């Protein structure tokens, strides 16, 4: 794995 | 002694579940289809030099069709299949478990082109602890024999072992190495495009009317049932027939699937009302202070169903259509605020007397108060800080911060949640002949529609958004597309 | 080997419970009346291509007939009944829990449209957490393996798997889904409406006089036993018959029902168990306090009758008449207060003296206070804020606020308690001879009825409802109608 | 294994215990004999319609008779009595508080007209709550197997669920519910009518002075011993016996 | 019942050194063990005791297993293998017994290899009870029959396990398994060796070289391990064929790349304009800020559409490294932070998005100044700090001194929080053209950055041959020394 | 509550 | 949350 | 925390 940085969900 | 058996049955039932059986999960049973693509057709891969991918996690919440996606490969893919869970290896003994695992791969290389489904796989997926407790030890001499069989000496080809878990969280580093698992695939709850196609399937086997074509419904039906998984998607289309047929009717309107949804989202409506005419009279001026306070703020969800029958714990409900986004923003969570605080307030202007039937009102009004502040960032002064909240099941241990912290912060609820009501409080104080109206017709008919607030009062002032169409505008789209890539089309 | 059979138990026995054994929740009947309906007419339910439910849940309080409620479903339905409970399944060993649950599901689907019954699934279905001890891991094995079973490859139909639970919120959100349990039931405790056919089920096999009629009898004892569960009444009518046969009667008198009420509300009653002359003096005047306050408050509860015998743990004994609503404001709780400590302050207005016999008068007082403004909304200073306020048998870890949030909870108790105490002190001083002449027939007579209190005290000055056919009246039904519908017409 | 059994012994040899032995619970006495008054003579009962409580709980100070109290239930009807404690549940092992209260109920059903004592049920009768402690939740299996057993499928008639204890107070809501626990009968402290007449069951089988009447000693010694528990008084009386010895 | 379930294997298998590739100090050791059983000779010359063998430790996905496949193929002795939980059956006696007919195989074998995987499920800590009690016994029979290798000349073991912390110590004397040799993960110089292996059987286009690719792949991948260099080249083949290409082309390998660390590439979620327009805005705001602190990390690749349990990504090169200055930790902060101001600056409105983004801001402040001494006011201090998701049980400071711990870490994120609003306000137009190239395109690469933005104003590192010039040798060595001339 | 007393 | 509520006693 | 014994069987 690496860096994601993602941008999650709130639901 | 016999036991050894990996109690594992190869599935010679013909399983009737094909690939068109499993919908809304789009981009998840593509890479489902490649396991079966590379099985028939292996030209198409070896040529190009790729090897077969060794197996696939099949991760997700609960009631996604994870196993259902791996029915539709027993179906479909014309390889053995076998079966087995996850907790059938652990046994009150020391070698099996190990020695189960074993004979689990034994009889999936006397089926040599073979795929194996290990469903619940965080039974004995459990990550190794250090030297600890003593039923510990037999979960990871079985996942040691698991890792090793999976990737390292006498390690066969053409074994495609699929797996399901819904905490992958827990599982090994050990076992989430590619050469184990090459994919992980997630499938998460469906969007609307996705139960739209979910509905499609699960129409297909009931009976509607004369109108009602299975193909408009379903796009009216995933717009009733925001939020919901590919498994409450399917009682939807199955209870409505279980109340169609209770009234003894020959064939499901549309009013028999929106008791349906609220039956599941609800509760048990119940007939005989109870309630004083001086105790359904404080229901209904609370109900209707839900009401008009979702029905005149902008980011309230849509407006369904206001009726005083008590149904589930409670003793009215509201039936809102919540709108399926990804992103609150501050003033969106503020108006969820300033609509769940809307009753309390309709109460405290009519009758002066506040009650306890808001009990259920404040609780949400101040988790979103707290999961504002401390899980997000929304306060200036607490700071750009997030943290992990505690949760209804999860018990209370030890705050992670200081006192004073906590001191700041149960100040900034108690503004936060005064700055909600006191707005509230100046909404239905102009409307509050619109309250009047309301309940006043709560007390006859007992539910409303969303027409009878159209014609009580008026068009709601606000972009609203109801239909399929309406949501589904952005994508351009307007259905999923089952679309196959070039190498897939032997489907 | 020889542990891990799954001691189910396929029941033979022709078990007398039908649907007309339950009443009071016809809402909960009719949705597990379709499981049976689907046994005995499948034609109708497969015309509109329902499946067959796959199981229910049913919750709720203590006593209010989820065990019944299985067994009349192994009444009428033609098909075999098996039966376990929750904590069968785990025995001293690792592996014997999921290893149990695969040989309930093979005596299961080997009867082929069988029923299967889960009582008290809080052992089993508790919901799988992280990373922690193991005694928490081999109770997920034993889920998991549910799991598989209940929605998986080894899921075959008409296998229905009913459940009955006390606490759903502890239960795995993988367990309570659709497809596992489609069907959620809640049973709450009974109403009024509820509880009058609940008699007329145990009314049923008691000799009663001459005179009294069953119907006219099941309600006046549905309006003098309020808020009571399902078991409750099934207690009522046992021991209105026990203390009949104490008497040597002929037939069960409406008194010997009056002395059941009160015996399972109250506790035994020590006649022989004497006090001091001082200590009845002191006992008189705390009653007193009790009965006078509870006279003259206007959203106090009825009073039955007020004595000064020990009963249980307890010198005095006073009986009341809980009015039956649901909604309580912040004056009828004020009311309630000021009737529980008007017995410090009448033995405090006449002797000077203060005891330790209002103990358990403090500590209702005491928890109707923290409910008011930590778990209701009731305050100004702490605002708007709920939250989960522990039990007695709840071991409090550590609050969920702070501590200056804390600080400011038990300064604004002592503000609410101050000014319950202080409305009672200027309402027994006003009505201060009236408590004189209470207690000085408590003296006398060891029991006042509330016919002699009117003889003291007049009636009494406000509006109170104290018979079936008024506590009902605002509603119009007068009974609650077990009207089937029209597909479910073979019952 | 011998670990899983319910290791509750069968007093099924006729008891010498009597409610002429049970002095100062005269009120608490007349409950817990209209069991015994239902195993002899069932027919005054059925005439009206009734039937017998399935069981009763006995709360109280220690010490104030309440097994004895127990035994004299069943030493009236001849019926076995089976005694347990309530810490004879919580074995260090994971189910084997379930697999010891379905084989205490088996023993109770073999020997069918039986009257069963579970002695200090707030061991295993504690409050079921949420994730509070590792080891707490092998208190709430064997309370709900408790629960089952008791009042649900597989339930049966002319068992007589007696049960002592100290707390109830910490008691759950799901035993003390009417269906378990029918009667919940309390049983204090004896006062000085109650513990003269408890002297005077134990000074009896005694040889006293010739100046000392029976009906008198007991009045004084009951004077002479203030807030003694009933075990108190049975030792007065027999800690006497060994200082004339 | 006493089988050993042991193979003697002697089969030709495809794995040989040319395979291993990037462990090369740990593959000169077991190319020793192979001279301790054809050379008995020089080892005795200077009176050292031939060591018994060695176990292979490591993270997973290293190579100690496949490291142990070459060494069947390579070395013509025979070969036998098992797994460590091959041992314990159901009858007590049949564990130290199994590893009699284990080590009384390798004897009618006699010069062999002998590999134990997963050593942990017999090595462990002793103790008790009789189910452990059972493993004291079998680990007692290893130590046993490992010292009398006496009267036998040459019998090597070895063993491979990823966890040794839990092996008993006494394996570890002399006289038993003395070395310990540790496979790490590769540096980017072993790294290309690695691809240069998974790049062999495939059918690549025609404009690509073998060597200028496995660089090229090397560099994009940080900290990977053998196992997720093998999926790479794995998965870009089927995504090749997916499309029914004819040749992979490095499009394929960028995807696969992006597959293993990002998710499932999903186009079928409905999202409204509105609420792409809030991700695009918002992860420009990450870009931006990266692409402006000298010691953030470089860019990589930019996208919003979907991977799971994300509405978007920012892939980045870490710069794997040992040391972290106090503010190289600070533009790691700021450029986490960016997303979120970039919302406030275009919008003024605050999402729930960049909850992980803060999440980050805080787990590092925390641990930036308590367990570290980076503040001067807290002082020089270290404390076991607890981790997320474990209870958490007494703190093992004062009120007063989390009192001043919290009112510091507040300064600490306002203070990187002022540094981007500052960047970020002043670089407003480049994230406006930034966002609004996601707002089309949907995937940027660092390729399309450096056309939008010009270069970046810092001395970057990002080429292969740039990675490699700290140490000048410009090329993974594979070389042999002087007492390894039979290999 | 259904009941008021006096405790011991 | 769907649905909001009054709830009981 | 509560055991749950792995019996190793014997002869
Ligand atoms: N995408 C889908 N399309 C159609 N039906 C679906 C879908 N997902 C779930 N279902 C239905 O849900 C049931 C199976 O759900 P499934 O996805 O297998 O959940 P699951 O997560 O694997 N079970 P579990 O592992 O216990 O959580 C069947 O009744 C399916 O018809
Ligand atoms: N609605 C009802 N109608 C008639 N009798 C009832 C009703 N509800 C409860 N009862 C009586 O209550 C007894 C106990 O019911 P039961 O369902 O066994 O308890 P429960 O409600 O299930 N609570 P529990 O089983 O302890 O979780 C039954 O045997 C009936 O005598
Ligand atoms: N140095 C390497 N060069 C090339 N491929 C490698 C290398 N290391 C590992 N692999 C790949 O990874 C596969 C198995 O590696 P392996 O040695 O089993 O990992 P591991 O470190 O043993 N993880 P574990 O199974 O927990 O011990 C091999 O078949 C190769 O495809
Ligand atoms: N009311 C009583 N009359 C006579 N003896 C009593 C009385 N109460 C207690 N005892 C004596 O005390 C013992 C009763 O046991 P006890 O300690 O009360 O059991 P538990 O601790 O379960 O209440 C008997 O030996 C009996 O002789
Ligand atoms: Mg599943
Ligand atoms: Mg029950
Ligand atoms: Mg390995
Ligand atoms: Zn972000
Ligand atoms: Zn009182
Ligand atoms: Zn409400």
């Amino acid at each position: 794995a690496a860096a994601a940085a993602a941008a999650a969900a709130a639901a | 002694f016999s036991v050894g058996e990996t109690t594992a049955k190869v599935l010679k039932d013909e399983i009737d579940v094909k690939f068109k059986d499993v919908a809304g999960c789009e981009e998840a049973k593509l890479e489902i289809m490649e396991f079966v693509n590379f099985l028939k057709n292996p030209k198409q891969y070896q040529d190009l030099g790729a090897k077969i991918p060794k197996g696939a996690i099949l991760t997700g919440p609960p009631g996604t069709g994870k196993t259902l996606l791996a029915k539709a490969t027993a179906g479909e893919a014309n390889v053995p299949f076998i079966t087995v869970s996850g907790s059938e290896f652990l046994e009150m003994f020391v070698g099996v478990g190990p020695a189960r695992v074993r004979d689990l791969f034994a009889l999936a290389r006397k089926n040599a082109p073979c795929i194996l489904f290990i469903d619940q796989i965080d039974a004995v997926g459990r990550k190794r602890g250090r030297g600890n407790f003593g039923g510990q030890s037999e979960q990871e001499n079985t996942l040691n024999q698991l890792l090793v069989e999976m990737d390292g000496f006498n390690t066969t080809t053409n074994v495609v072992i699929l797996a399901g878990t819904n905490r992958p969280d827990i599982l090994d580093p050990a076992l989430l190495r590619p050469g184990r698992f090459d994919r992980q695939i997630f499938i998460g709850p469906p969007d609307i495009k996705g139960r739209a196609s979910i509905f499609k399937v699960h129409l297909r086997p009931l009976k509607l009317d004369s109108t009602l074509e299975k193909d408009k419904l379903a796009r009216k039906l995933a717009s009733l049932t925001p939020g919901f998984s590919g498994a409450d998607v399917a009682n939807v289309c199955n209870e409505a027939a279980l109340i169609a047929a209770r009234h003894l009717s020959d064939s499901i309107n549309q009013k028999h699937f929106e008791q349906a949804i609220e039956r599941v989202i609800g509760g048990l409506e119940k007939k005989t009302q109870v309630l004083q005419p001086e105790e359904k009279k404080t229901v209904a001026y609370h109900q209707a202070g839900h009401a008009v306070a979702g029905w005149y703020l902008e980011h309230a969800d849509p407006l369904l169903k206001v009726s005083i029958i008590p149904r589930g714990k409670g003793l009215g409900y509201a039936q809102y259509l919540p709108k399926e986004q990804y992103l609150y923003t501050k003033e969106q969570l503020l108006d969820r605020m300033c609509m769940t605080l809307g009753g309390r307030v309709s109460e405290e202007i009519f009758f002066g007397r506040i009650t306890t039937g808001a009990q259920d009102d404040l609780r949400k009004v101040t988790q979103s108060a707290y999961a504002q502040i401390v899980q997000f960032g929304m306060n200036e002064k607490v700071g750009q800080i997030s943290f992990d909240l505690p949760r209804q099941g999860d018990m209370v241990l030890e705050k992670p911060y200081s006192e004073a912290t906590a001191r700041l912060i149960d100040d900034e609820v108690r503004i936060l949640i005064n700055d909600a009501y006191k707005r509230t409080v100046a909404l239905l104080t102009e409307k509050k002949a619109d309250v009047e109206k309301v309940a006043l017709l709560l007390l006859e008919k007992e539910v409303l529609d969303k027409n009878d607030m159209v014609e009580l009062l008026g068009p709601r002032p606000f972009a609203e958004k109801s239909t399929y169409e309406e949501f589904v505008e952005g994508t351009g789209s307007l259905d999923e597309d089952t679309s196959l890539p070039e190498g897939l089309k032997d489907w």
